[PDB]
This record gives C-alpha cells, structure tokens and sequence, in this order.
C-alpha cells in the first residue's frame, strides 16, 4: 500500500480480516 | 537500476524516482568522498581594502582566549 499510495497521487498497520466457509465445531 | 527494473515489473517517471529513492539502501556521502576542506583566516590586507574589520587574522595570546 505504500508504494500504491505514492505512485496514486503516514499510514499505519494494516488490518487483517479473515473470512471463511469451512468446518464448523 | 535494479529496483527501478523491478519496479516497472508489476506495474502497480517523476514520482517513480521518490519511490526508489526510500525503498533503497545506499551508501552515505562521507563513505564516498576523498577530499579534505579547511578554512584560510581573512586576511588583514584585504580587509583594509573594503573597510572590514578582521577578527580572524588578528594574532592572540595564551591569557587573552577565554
């Protein structure tokens, strides 16, 4: 994101998010 | 080169420059150079030239530096 950011035109950590469709207990 | 090379390779020429430039590491000015630089006191003949009033040539004693 921080070379998208500088080639489109103080970001902090980025959050990730897991989604999932699997076995269930 | 290389990274600029790299770089063009996934394709996310001024800000292609600021982009490389952070994302490097390189060797600092000092661990280049080969040069020494000194400073020469004003001399008392030109500075009675143009009216100046040279503070650096003017010789000293031990006592009178505080």
């Amino acid at each position: 994101a921080k070379r998208i950011s500088i080639l489109s035109r103080s970001l902090p950590t980025f959050q990730l998010i897991l989604n999932s469709n699997a076995n269930q207990i | 080169s290389d990274r600029t090379n790299e770089i063009r390779s996934e394709n996310l020429n001024d800000a292609l420059r600021e982009v490389v430039e952070d994302e490097t590491e390189l060797f600092p000015p000092n661990l280049t150079r080969r040069y020494f630089l000194y400073f020469k006191p004003l001399s008392q003949n030109c500075a009675r030239r143009y009216r100046k009033k040279a503070i650096s040539s003017k010789p000293l004693s031990v006592r009178q530096i505080k």
